[PDB]
RNA sequence: GGUAAUGCACAGUGAAGAGGUGGCAGUGUGCAUCUAAGACUAAAUACAACAGGAGACCGAUAGCAAAGAAGUAGGUUGACCG
RNA sequence: GCAAGUUGAGCAGAGGAAGUCUGUGAGGCGUAGUGAAGACGGAAAGCAGUGUGAGUGCGACCCGAUAGACUUGUGAACUAUA
RNA sequence: UAGGGGCGAAAGACCAAUCGAACAGUCUAGUUGCUGGUUCCCUCCGAAAUGUCUAUCAGGACAGCGCGCACGCAGAGAGAAGCAAGGUAGAGCAUGGGCCGGUAUCCUUAAGGAGACGGACGAACUGCGAAUGUGCUUUUCUUCUAUGCAAGCGUAGUGGGCGAGUUCUGGUAAGCAGGACUGGCGAAGAGGAAUGAACCUGGCACUGUGCUAAGGAACCCAAUGUCUGGACAGAGACCGAAAGA
RNA sequence: GCUCGGUCGUGACACGGAGGAAAUGCCAGAAAGCACGGGUUAACGGCGGGAGUAACUAUGACUCUCUUAAGGUAGCCAAACG
RNA sequence: AGGCGAGCGCCAUGAUCAUCACGACACACUUGUUUAAGGACAAAGGCCAGAUGGGGAGUUUGGCUGGGGCGGUACGACCACAGAAUCAGAACGUGGUCGACCGAAGGUACUCACAGCGAGACGAGAACACUCGUGUAGAGCAUAAGGACUAAAGAGUGCCUGAGUGUGAGCACUACUGCUUGCAUGAGGGGAAACCCGGGCCUAGCGAUCCUACGCAUACGAGACACUUGUGGCGUGGGUGUCAGAAAAGUUACCACAGGGAUAACUGGCUUGUGGCCGCCGAGCGUAGAAAGCGACGCGGCUUUUUGAUUCUUCGAUGUCGGCUCUUCCUAGCAUGGCCAUGCAGCCGUGGCGAAGUGUUGGAUUGU
RNA sequence: AGUUACGGCCAUAUCUACUGAAAAACACCGGAUCCCGUCCGAUCUCCGAAGUUAAGCCAAUAAGAGCCAUGCGAGUAUUAAGGUGGGCGACUACUUGAGAAAGCGUGGUGCUGUAGUUU
């Protein structure tokens, strides 16, 4: 799948259309000072052994690819979801009709 | 084993008549609905936005609201052992004017004139009722041309 | 219950004379309230053996295991069992 | 039974008394709802008992495993080896 | 030398008639979706063995079918009369699949091929199309109807089914395995098929007199005779094929 | 699997460093192990297929081809092992 | 405080704190070398941190299933067929497909067809490019199957990113999911305009609570006030294929317990494929000649003595193969008695009929 | 009464041969300068009247093919309810009801709405 890197649409704080940057989201950094991340360090500490499951019996191929667009004028983000697909590429060349 | 899609077992069902391909004629368009009609579902398979469920298809219900280019009819189900309403979305192309009504209107157009005389001159209507067909009826027969009938035909 | 430590310990480290606390981690600053690392204390509260009084309780296959010389006659190699 | 209210909380006063009568007097639920909350507000008789059907927790309609653990409890008079 | 320990010229042997982990006592009335049992009379009403989800398939919960209390109340497991939808039985072989043979004529060969046509066919072929069944409106439409219906609230049992008639799928079949429709036995006695859960007659408080059903009428055993044709085989009343004199 | 040698890399807590008002984080650091190079079967164990070819026919000493850590030696057999 | 190369890094040596070997003494610590020998090493203790660890400890090792196991997946989805013409409707019934792909294969406006067949046009042939006439789809429509489509939904060409943003109501047995449709807005798109567009012509391509990452504004914050961290709310992603969602390997012939004829290993019952026995027809063969004796290719039956198929009875127990011993029954007749046919000279036979009274043995190898 | 512009129901209107037609239209027809579009003024777009009823459109003809109706096929095929009807089965007779199709015969061959124009 091909995606440009560009796209003029509405943005929600300026009320009318703007041109738009385009972008696969990434996934950042768990931190350790969070109510969930406090909570299983606690519990982990003693004799105890492992204390909360993990999943073993995985089955999923593709994840689904989510694109984060962000207005020129105003630097405001929204988040387009495009369902799943193996590989993905940004601001290749035209798929020309009619080759040798 | 079967299964379960929104247009399962359709292939009888949602097919056009021999001759009869292509789309809807300009009556279809021009037809003006109003709510508490009676109208009746017949899907056209050529078009595919607004079409019901074929539960529905040859079934007869009453309008309850009217939009653009859509009409919302109001059905009555039995399941659980229970009754229940229904309230189903068709778009203007699956439907036709019902004809269950007819004789009941023209019944209550000659009520109509029947119930203002029998507040001037009578006190009760003759109302006019329907009667089902009663015995056959006498005959007076003048005996002439006589036809005889007989086991001739010895059917080998 | 005590949740970015409620209390108690062990090893390293280790104060100030001025310190401790105000149910969420940190740094600063007023405000309120107390004084740890020494000791004593009545009354109002809990419950066997033994004694006394009561009861919509049980009435000798019941009520304590046991209404007579009952933890007896008798039994386990033994602890114990009856 | 009383009713925009209702109630034998504990406890005190009287009384030849584990009964009964009378006080003082909390709390709880009700007298109208909406949201995580900041915030806002606009329908619907209840409270306490005497009993019946029924749910949940305790041995839980009655009887019944193979097993698991804990003791500062016992055994080499049969049988094994020095 | 003592119990998750001993001791073994090794068999998981032996450690007080106990050993692939001793005995005593306690926690402990350990747990059980599994087996057994569960104590007086009469009156009235009366089921289910199906759907969805479940480490679910000998269990649950939710819904469906009972009963009790019942605010209330024009309704109905039947017909007519207008109106819709349907592609089965029959019938056909016009698109698609597909078997055998063709006159004149045509094309080449001097073979064969095509063919104005006939016969044979499909659960996944259709050009046509029933009966029975399904829904809508009208009591301004016959007929019944209060000893009747009944929202709402509370709560039970059930969730292994099996069989007859009519039909269907898998299988050489089966008192075999699995669906659909209308009544049964389950939970149903009485009279009849000699006997039999389900077949025929026909639904049960307690008595007395009459009459009929189904099935019977030499005798067992309450009631029997008549007329007309067939039939001779230790036949038939109970009973098997293709083929035959 | 066991054993011997070196680090070239990884690999903990401590101990340091930079920054910030401070907490939390970040960076460095890092034995033995692991990885890497050798030894070892009276250690656990393991030890092949397909084509042609000799003056009757058969058989193949001989040839070619695929393949490996090595392709079952000396013996013994329808044996308690066909 | 010195020196080098167009104040920089690089090369000299001089002051300031730890610090690793090596020596030499004796005081902790060690040893019956004890009026002694060692010596800050050893050995023995303590607190944290890595490595190894069936030596041990706890526990687990899905379901459906013509019994279980091995095999398949009828375990989550989609199309067609059948299930006696609405809808629904079982079996490890039938033919198949899915866990993706695409900046165009998405949205709009306009133009024109196609597969073939009959004539033509150098090289140029069966099959090269260009033309004329016919052409209801015999083509295409990315990807199963069905339905749909003709001045198009197919093939080309132009422009765009609506594969917008808030918030309602409903359909499929309706939670998740998918689709249909209302109102309001965009300094939205395409088109002259009426009209259409919040993905793919329609029916498939997918996933809760808690935790965590990101986007969006509006909240909270403990006696008070400021900031760094934190906690709330809405929406999307990270995933459970056993797909309405536990974190999981074997073996027991040493074995225990609760139950089950809801379910196997005997017999019996129903069935008779397979096993065995019998009929019908007459192509050929028999020295001539269908039929003394045979009888291809086909067709109809009977039996329960073989082995299957099914699970009705028994799991708080019906003793399981063969032999020995002893009795009775059946006939589909091997001998013995009476007969008929013959390819019956006689002898020996072969095919058939009524008949079940009396007979049908001794041994070698082998559990048979 | 036809035609023509815009329609309704979508073959009684289709497909193949032939033949007719007063008036007014409808067409073929003559050019490309511009607007517009092509390999190409063939198509599309623009500006025109020298010609012509030859074509199309309209109408007639044909023991025409196809479509539409009706009669017959036929109370035939199939089917609802019923009985201690029959048959070893496969299946089938009877009683009260409902009721076809193909073929083949005969007839048809567009009908209408609003406006404009032409004796
Ligand atoms: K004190
Ligand atoms: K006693
Ligand atoms: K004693
Ligand atoms: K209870
Ligand atoms: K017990
Ligand atoms: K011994
Ligand atoms: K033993
Ligand atoms: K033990
Ligand atoms: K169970
Ligand atoms: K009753
Ligand atoms: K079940
Ligand atoms: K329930
Ligand atoms: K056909
Ligand atoms: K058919
Ligand atoms: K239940
Ligand atoms: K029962
Ligand atoms: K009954
Ligand atoms: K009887
Ligand atoms: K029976
Ligand atoms: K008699
Ligand atoms: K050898
Ligand atoms: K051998
Ligand atoms: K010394
Ligand atoms: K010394
Ligand atoms: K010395
Ligand atoms: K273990
Ligand atoms: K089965
Ligand atoms: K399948
Ligand atoms: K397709
Ligand atoms: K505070
Ligand atoms: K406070
Ligand atoms: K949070
Ligand atoms: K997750
Ligand atoms: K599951
Ligand atoms: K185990
Ligand atoms: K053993
Ligand atoms: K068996
Ligand atoms: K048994
Ligand atoms: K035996
Ligand atoms: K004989
Ligand atoms: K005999
Ligand atoms: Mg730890
Ligand atoms: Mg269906
Ligand atoms: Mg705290
Ligand atoms: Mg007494
Ligand atoms: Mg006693
Ligand atoms: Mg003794
Ligand atoms: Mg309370
Ligand atoms: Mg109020
Ligand atoms: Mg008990
Ligand atoms: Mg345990
Ligand atoms: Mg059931
Ligand atoms: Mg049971
Ligand atoms: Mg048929
Ligand atoms: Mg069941
Ligand atoms: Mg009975
Ligand atoms: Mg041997
Ligand atoms: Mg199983
Ligand atoms: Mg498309
Ligand atoms: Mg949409
Ligand atoms: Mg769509
Ligand atoms: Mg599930
Ligand atoms: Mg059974
Ligand atoms: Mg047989
Ligand atoms: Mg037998
Ligand atoms: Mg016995
Ligand atoms: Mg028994
Ligand atoms: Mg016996
Ligand atoms: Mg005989
Ligand atoms: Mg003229
Ligand atoms: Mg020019
Ligand atoms: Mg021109
Ligand atoms: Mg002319
Ligand atoms: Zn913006």
């Amino acid at each position: 799948v091909n995606i440009p890197k560009t796209r003029r649409t509405y943005c929600i704080k300026c009320a009318y259309h703007t041109e738009f940057k385009v972008g696969l989201l990434k996934k950042g950094k768990d931190s350790p000072r969070k109510q969930g991340a406090r909570r299983y360090a606690r519990k982990q500490r003693g004799v105890h052994g492992q204390t909360k499951p993990i999943l073993k019996r995985k089955a999923k191929t593709t994840k689904k690819v989510i694109l984060k667009i962000e207005c020129t004028k105003c630097k405001s983000s929204q988040l387009k979801v495009r369902g799943r697909a193996k590989h993905v590429e940004f601001g290749a060349e035209k798929k020309v009709k009619g080759e040798a | 084993v079967s299964s379960h899609g929104y247009r399962r077992q359709t292939r009888n069902l949602f097919s056009q008549a021999f001759r009869k391909h292509g789309m809807p004629n300009t009556s279809t368009y021009l037809t003006q609905y109003a709510v508490g009609e009676y109208v009746d579902i017949k899907v056209n398979p050529a078009i595919h936005k607004g079409m019901p469920h074929k539960y529905y298809h040859g079934r007869t219900g009453i309008i309850k609201e009217v939009n653009r280019g859509s009409v919302i009819v109001l059905f009555n189900r039995i399941l659980a052992n229970k009754t229940v309403e229904r309230k189903v979305i068709v778009g203007i192309e699956h439907i036709r004017k019902s004809k269950c009504q007819d004789e009941y209107l023209k019944r209550l157009e000659i009520n109509k004139k029947i119930i203002e005389e029998a507040e001037k001159k009578g006190e009760v209507p003759v109302l006019f009722k329907r009667q089902p067909k009663g015995p056959k009826p006498a005959v007076e027969m003048l005996m002439n041309n006589i036809i005889e009938l007989s086991y001739d035909k010895v059917e080998s």
